[PDB]
């Protein structure tokens, strides 16, 4: 009986399949050479940020354009100010294993996660004039990859548990868990809109889910390994992932496939940490050969190389003003390249 | 130039800098340990001489140096996803038990889990400190048992010390360097701090043969 | 008394010194200049001997080119057609950069020691707190102990029975008395500073290193034992000579001796051999590096 | 190199065709 | 039994999606770059005066 | 939080007191101080000031070598020491806490106050000093300065203290357009250098006080002589 089931599985997924075949008629490379491309992309470096003495593995940029937190594994995360190269605050965390330091939009609070299971909301902006951690959200039973803010009341975190959850703040307890996923989430994207959200695991598959709802409306395949990152397209209809292939794939919502694969022989190592810019025409790749890549998002040709790290680049992000880029590698030194 | 609160501004974050750098010298002055090894391999009872949901990290101090463990092969995870978290540690802690070459596989699984993060790309020079647990309990059963049953293209006498030197060998012969990593060998003896006095001199060791490659002299 | 006079450079002497001091001259600079090179990679490993090898190393480079063609074009036209200023400054700039070859090589001795003796600050990569306060100190040593020669040495045309000499001698006589008071014993001063001084305190550190530093464990305490004095035994070999040409020419030199003729002249010969032999000790670290460490020695092979 | 006068042609000389130093 | 249950009934829920053409996705991509590529600091440099760094 | 000074009473003139205030409920350690002097019937002025860690000091010309400062971080306690009082220092003393980063918020807090008797600056002058407001009515204040005070990074350095009859003043409008926490929307604040104003809409109560702009560009830091709302 169970055979039946495994029957209609497969059949389903093969006119799922077919389906997305017959919608896809022509390819992003037939079209994107018509237009010009941009060129060669120089990427100067304008601050580096020598605080930390460990290695790096994650920042966020603030909505206001000129403060990010970066996270090491010395035990603390450190908030910048980006264009005078300033400590605002020094936070000692409560375990120097830490993967992720997200950045509340209002810029009030700064939240960290790592391999305790825990993303510790922190409050910056507090009449005592110290930063004092404001919640520690439990009960995840698996080490977080990342943690993202919808609002100064709402968080949503991918753990190692195979799932994703949105939290609350006031309160403690996950209101919604996503699940679905087989192996670990090691990515997670919040849509401009912040009514969606990808997560990106380890079953070389990428899904998005109804924020609202609380269950995945499609799920995308074809990567051949883990999904080391995933970022949405500023348009917030498409977003590229990243494997360990060192490949950057990209995919469509409204589509439900995948557009253009950004394939280079001259790198074969893993996928850090990629992202797009505000007018989404080039996306960047932190790659594991200690230097960071400048793709072309439409014309799928490299338009530029950044390599001022001598390791591997552990996170890269990109201001919603669009002007700087700041790459973050395990040599302990935040780098931002205008 | 700049202002008045851009200039107080300044002065936070050197204040800031220097209380860094000194959390980081006394952070620096400080081993540690990535332990780990088999189920109930001696690890429960490694953790009550070094001490006296993720991470268990296990806090205790000696002669000097403040060693640091981290306890990580007792909750069940994935593999090698948080395993360059780790890396840059001082030594790896295997605790390999001998009670497990008759229970069924255990000691395969053991050596093919050394096998596996002796070769690794992150743990190239990181050495690593052996623990062959329950000694006593191995020489009962190996007088109760052959030993030719966990080694099929393997003969020799059934004495204690044949297959503890035997399985020494076997284990420091599944690395594929040896001038860089360094491997040291111990059978858990007895439940006093001699253990600790082993672990700290095999920690004294990397860190001269370490800080001899960074003068350029090793 | 006059002698015969048969005071000159061997033409053979001549023939097999230009080669060998050339090819020394094209070791030491391309094994300084990819020791800095190298250096400058090593980021990773940025701790105070790295600091000091580079500082070893540019000394290193700034003593081979500035003593290399200047005594080699001596064996050719042996005429000093420079200026001036250059005469009275090429000994200044030598002095210096012996002097922080030889300091160098002691800050290493010490740091090298101190590795082994002192494992309580047990990591840390980077710059160290003090080593930047001894860098200066060296540099500013070197000068300061060196300027002597700075206003030393000068031109000055004599005559002589069938030529007109162009010597960049220090002149006996001069306005300041102090120079004159260095003058008169200089080269026991040049011994005891540069030879004696960083022998004794080098050796000194690296025995202790032994004694602190004393299976595979044992015999790398041994293998690091053995190379710290070799390493010492060739720099007292290869720096021997210059000074022992000096002593020999200050205080065996007589003043009524028939001998004095072929005295000298063997003195000259001894004291070519000696800079030659200076400058392959100058050349001598990059080999010890590449001959101890792996790191270094895949670094070079890359 | 170092004599001790300007008359002695014999150390003049030597210094003459020895090397800077 | 119960686990191939729910993964056929997620896999038919998400074969009932209206998608929509790849060339149409294809020309909205094109169309949103051009029409903010003027806009992009990283695309087209900007001289030194809306430069903070 | 809350910041109490003491050490306030009768002295000779020419001669000394040290006055002394404690602080409780936050990180004593990372702000820094400052010490204001309130005449009997004049503005305010400022004394000295001490950076965190006490690694910066200065004086009012007034008052340099006569006075001196100190802070012991560790019982949380700060110092003013005075010799050789003269007959103008008779007046009420304040200590001010003020931190200093990227989006603060200095002197957000001022002591109480301690009174005591004794028996080339940017220029901040307000054309106004009294002027007559009913409930419910939109009223403007405006304060000059004798030099531009908008920086080259964009900041423009100018601060906006209201001072209700019976305590110490408090901080309305940071850098003349930012908003104090705890404040109500109401107040606003805009301008340009040498020409500021403060517009507050819809007056009610506990609004009545003396109104002093601060400018914070340069030490030392001149108010304005004030503006008083009457009902």
């Amino acid at each position: 009986e169970l055979d039946q089931l495994r029957q209609e599985a497969e059949q389903l997924k093969n006119q799922i399949r077919d389906a997305r075949k017959a919608c896809a008629d022509a390819t992003l490379s037939q079209i994107t050479n018509n237009i010009d491309p941009v060129g060669r992309i120089q990427m100067r470096t304008r601050r580096t940020l020598r605080g930390h003495l460990a290695k790096i593995y994650a920042m966020h940029w603030g909505t206001d354009s000129r403060l990010l937190v970066s996270a090491s594994q010395d035990g603390k995360l450190i908030i910048w100010d980006s264009y005078t190269t300033n400590k605002v605050h020094a936070i000692p965390l409560r375990s120097s294993w830490v993967m992720t330091c997200a950045y509340a939009p209002s810029g009030n609070y700064v939240a960290c996660g790592g391999l305790d299971n825990i993303c510790s909301i922190y409050n910056l902006k507090t009449r005592e004039g110290n930063v004092r951690v404001s919640r520690e959200l439990a009960g995840h039973t698996g080490y977080l990859s990342c943690c993202r803010f919808l609002d100064d009341n709402q968080i949503v975190t991918s753990s190692g548990d195979t799932t994703c959850a949105l939290w609350d703040i006031e309160t403690g307890q996950q209101t919604t868990t996503f699940t679905g996923h087989t192996g670990d989430v090691m990515s997670l994207s919040l849509a401009p809109d912040t009514r969606l959200f990808v997560s990106g695991a380890c079953d070389a598959s990428a899904k998005l889910w109804d924020v609202r709802e609380g269950m995945c409306r499609q799920t995308f395949t074809g990567h051949e390994s883990d999904i080391n990152a995933i970022c949405f397209f500023p348009n917030g209809n498409a977003f590229a992932t990243g494997s360990d292939d060192a490949t950057c794939r990209l995919f469509d919502l409204r589509a439900d496939q995948e557009l253009m694969t950004y394939s280079h022989d001259n790198i074969i190592c893993g996928i850090t940490s990629v992202s797009f810019s505000k007018s989404g025409r080039l996306l960047l790749a932190g790659y594991d050969d200690f230097n960071c890549n400048v793709w072309d998002a439409l014309k799928a040709d490299r338009a530029g190389v950044l390599a001022g790290h001598d390791n591997r680049v552990s996170c890269l992000g990109v201001t919603d003003d669009g002007m700087a880029v700041a790459t973050g590698s395990w040599d302990s030194f935040l780098k931002i390249w205008n | 130039t700049l202002s008045a609160e851009d200039k107080a501004a300044v002065e936070r974050s050197k204040m800031i800098d220097r209380n860094l750098r000194e959390d980081g010298e006394k952070a620096a002055r400080e081993v540690k340990l990535l332990l780990l090894g088999a189920g109930e391999s001696g690890k429960n009872t490694i953790v009550k001489q070094m001490k006296i949901t993720g991470i268990v990290e296990t806090h205790f101090t000696f002669k000097d140096l403040h060693f640091k463990m981290f306890d990580v092969g007792a909750q069940r995870s994935e593999r090698k996803k948080w395993i360059h978290c780790f890396e840059g540690v001082t030594a790896i802690i295997f605790c390999v038990a001998l009670s497990d070459y008759d229970l069924v596989n255990r000691m395969h699984a053991s050596m093919k889990l050394f096998d596996s993060i002796c070769n690794n790309k992150w743990f190239t020079d990181t050495s690593i400190i052996l623990f062959l647990n329950k000694k006593d309990l191995f020489e009962e059963k190996i007088k109760k048992s052959p030993l030719t049953i966990c080694y099929p293209e393997y003969a020799g006498s059934n004495t204690y010390e044949e297959a503890a030197a035997y399985i020494q060998c076997q284990f420091e012969d599944l690395n594929k360097r040896k001038d860089t990593k360094e491997i040291y060998t111990h059978f858990t003896c007895s439940t006093d701090t001699k253990n600790v006095q082993f672990v700290f001199d095999a920690v004294t060791d990397v860190i001269i043969k370490n800080n001899l490659k960074d003068c350029g002299l090793f | 008394p006059p002698c015969q006079g048969p005071i000159e450079i061997k033409e053979t002497f001549k023939y097999i010194n230009t080669v060998v001091s050339c090819l020394v001259f094209v070791l030491g600079i391309i094994g300084n200049s990819t020791l800095l090179y190298i250096i400058y990679k090593n980021k990773c490993m940025r701790n105070g001997p790295n600091i000091l090898i580079a500082s070893l190393a540019l000394g290193d480079l700034l003593h081979i080119v500035i003593d290399i063609p200047i005594n080699v074009y001596k064996l050719l036209a042996e005429d000093w057609p420079f200026g001036a200023e250059m005469c009275k400054l090429v000994p200044f700039i030598q002095k210096a950069s012996v002097g922080i070859t030889v300091l160098s090589l002691c800050a290493l001795s010490i740091d090298r020691y101190r590795a082994v003796a002192s494992w309580s600050r047990i990591k840390g990569i980077g710059v160290p707190k003090w080593t930047a306060v001894e860098i200066v100190l060296i540099w500013v040593v070197s000068v300061v102990l060196a300027v002597p020669e700075a206003i030393g040495f000068d031109i000055i045309t004599m005559d002589y029975k069938g030529s007109y000499l162009r010597i960049c001698l220090l002149h006996p006589v001069q306005k300041t008395a102090f120079m004159q008071f260095y003058k008169t014993a200089k080269d026991w001063w040049l011994f005891s500073f540069y030879f004696c001084l960083p022998l004794a305190i080098t050796a000194f550190f690296y025995t202790l290193m032994t004694c602190e530093m004393l299976n595979d464990h044992l015999k790398q305490r041994r293998e690091v034992a053995k190379t710290v004095f070799c390493l010492v035994l060739v720099f007292a070999l290869c720096w021997l000579p210059l000074h022992l040409s000096r002593i020999l020419k200050l205080t065996l030199y007589n003043q009524n001796d028939p001998n004095r003729c072929e005295l000298l002249s063997f003195l000259l010969v001894l004291d070519y051999i000696g800079i030659n032999m200076a400058s392959l000790n100058s050349c001598i670290n990059p080999i010890a590096l590449y001959l101890v460490s792996k790191r270094f020695k895949n670094a070079f092979k890359s | 190199c170092s004599c001790s006068s300007l008359m002695d042609k014999e150390c003049v000389y030597f210094c003459h065709l020895d090397i800077i130093w | 039994i119960a686990q191939a249950r729910k993964l056929v009934e997620q896999l038919k829920m998400e074969a009932n999606i209206d998608r929509i053409k790849v060339s149409k996705a294809a020309a909205d991509l094109m169309a949103y770059c051009e029409a903010h590529a003027k806009e992009d600091p990283l695309l087209t440099p900007v001289p030194a005066s809306e430069n903070p760094f | 939080v809350q910041l109490v000074e003491s050490g306030g009473g009768l002295v000779q003139p020419g001669g000394s007191r040290k006055l002394s205030c404690s602080a409780s409920g936050f990180a004593f350690s990372s702000f820094g101080m400052h010490w204001v002097r309130q005449a009997p019937e004049k503005g305010l002025e400022w004394v000295a000031y001490i950076s965190s860690g006490s690694g910066t000091i200065y004086y009012a010309d007034t008052v340099k070598g006569r006075f001196t400062i100190s802070r012991d971080d560790p019982k949380n306690t700060l110092f003013l020491q005075m010799t050789s009082l003269r007959s103008e220092d008779t007046a009420m003393y304040y200590c001010v806490r003020s931190i200093y980063y990227y989006g603060s918020s200095p002197f957000d807090f001022w002591g109480q106050g301690t009174t005591l008797t004794v028996s080339s600056d940017i220029v901040m002058t307000q054309a106004t000093s009294s002027v007559p407001v009913t409930p419910g009515e939109s009223v403007s204040i405006s304060c000059r300065s004798s030099k531009s005070l908008l920086h080259s990074n964009g900041n423009t350095y100018l601060y906006w203290f209201l001072q209700r009859p019976g305590q110490s003043p408090q901080l309305l409008i940071y850098r003349m357009s930012n908003l104090a926490s705890g404040v109500p929307d109401r107040f606003s604040g805009s301008g340009s250098g040498t020409a500021f104003t403060l517009t507050i809409s819809r007056l009610e109560a506990e609004d009545v006080g003396v109104y002093y702009c601060m400018q914070h560009l340069e030490y030392p830091l001149t108010f304005g002589a004030g503006t008083k709302l009457e009902l």
